[PDB]
C-alpha cells in the first residue's frame, strides 16, 4: 500500500495471507484474500496461475505480521484450489481474477469465531456502491513501487470507488477496463494498492454490511496519476463463487 | 459466539 496506516489484523480480522514453501527452507508471501465462510478463502487467480500446486501453499489467519508470528493466527492448508476458466492477462489487466482456495487445519477443521478471525459478507448480484464511496484495501504490499522488500505490518488505507466512464478515459486505461472489474483511487493520487497486494479486498459498505466490493487485481505503478488500480467486481462473480461454495 | 460477517 503507498501511505496509509499500519494496522493489526484485529482490525481486518477476514484477511487471509498466503505463502508458497520453497524446497531449501522458506515460505514467501503470495498474495493476500480474505474469508467468505469457514472453509473458504477468495483471493486472485493470477496469484497461482504460475504455479498451481495446492500443496505448496499455507494459509494464515489471525496474522498482523508478514513473517513473525501474531498470538491467535491460525494456520491452514489448501485443500481445493480453484482458480477462474477464462481467466486471461495482457499488457496491464487480468480478466475474471478471482480464485477460491478451501481451507483445512492438520486437525480437519476449517477456520472459528476469535477477535482476530472473523468473515467478511458478500455483495448481492451485481449490487456494488455507488462511484465516489470510500472503501479501505489492506494487505503486505510494497510502501514504494521502488522497494524490493514488502512491510513486515499490515497497513491499510482509503481509496474511492470511480465509475467506469472515467476509467476507460484513453488518458486512463481505455477498454482494458470492463464491466466486470472495478477502479478506485485517491483523490490526490496519494495512496493505492501496489505489489504484494494481489487478492486483497477492497471493502465498502452496502445495505448496512461491510462488504467485500473488490479483490486488488492490477494497476499501471502505485498511486500514479490517472492510473487507478483496478479490482474484480465480486458483485458479478456471485454465480460463480456459489457454484463452488454450495 | 460463532461468525457474523462484516463485524470487527
Ligand atoms: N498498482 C496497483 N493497484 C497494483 C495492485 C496489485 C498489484 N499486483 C501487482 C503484481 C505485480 C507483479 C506480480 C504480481 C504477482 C503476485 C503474485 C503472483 C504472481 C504475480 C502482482 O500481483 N501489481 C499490482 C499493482
Amino acid at each position: 500500500i503507498i501511505g496509509g496506516e499500519f494496522t493489526t489484523i484485529e482490525n481486518q480480522p477476514w484477511f487471509a495471507a498466503i505463502y508458497r514453501r520453497h524446497r531449501g527452507g522458506s515460505v514467501t508471501y503470495v498474495c493476500g484474500g480474505s474469508l467468505m465462510s469457514p472453509c473458504w478463502v477468495i483471493s486472485a487467480t493470477h496469484c497461482f496461475i504460475d504455479y498451481p500446486k495446492k500443496e505448496d501453499y499455507i494459509v494464515y489467519l489471525g496474522r498482523s505480521r508478514l513473517n513473525s508470528n501474531t498470538q491467535g493466527e491460525m494456520k491452514f492448508e489448501v485443500e481445493n484450489l480453484i482458480l477462474h476458466k477464462d481467466y486471461s492477462a495482457d499488457t496491464l489487466a487480468h480478466h475474471n481474477d478471482i480464485a477460491l482456495l478451501k481451507i483445512r487445519s492438520k486437525e480437519g477443521r476449517c477456520a472459528q469465531p476469535s477477535r482476530t478471525i472473523q468473515t467478511i459478507c458478500l455483495p448481492s448480484m451485481y449490487n456494488d456502491p455507488q462511484f465516489g464511496t470510500s472503501c479501505e484495501i489492506t494487505g503486505f504490499g510494497k510502501e514504494a513501487s521502488t522497494d524490493y522488500l514488502y512491510p513486515e505490518q499490515l497497513k491499510m488505507t482509503v481509496v474511492k470507488l470511480i465509475s467506469h466512464r472515467e476509467c476507460q478515459q484513453p488518458h486512463y486505461y481505455g477498454s482494458e477496463v470492463t464491466t466486470k472489474m472495478l477502479c478506485a483511487a485517491d483523490p490526490q493520487w496519494k495512496t493505492d494498492s501496489c505489489q504484494g497486494d494481489s487478492g486483497g479486498p477492497l471493502v465498502c459498505s452496502l445495505q448496512g454490511r461491510m462488504t467485500l466490493t473488490g479483490i486488488v487485481s492490477w494497476g499501471r505503478g502505485c498511486a500514479l496519476k490517472d492510473k487507478p488500480g483496478v479490482y474484480t467486481r465480486v458483485s458479478h462473480f456471485l454465480p460463480w463463487i456459489r457454484s463452488h461454495t454450495k | 459466539l460463532k461468525f457474523q460477517c462484516g463485524q470487527k
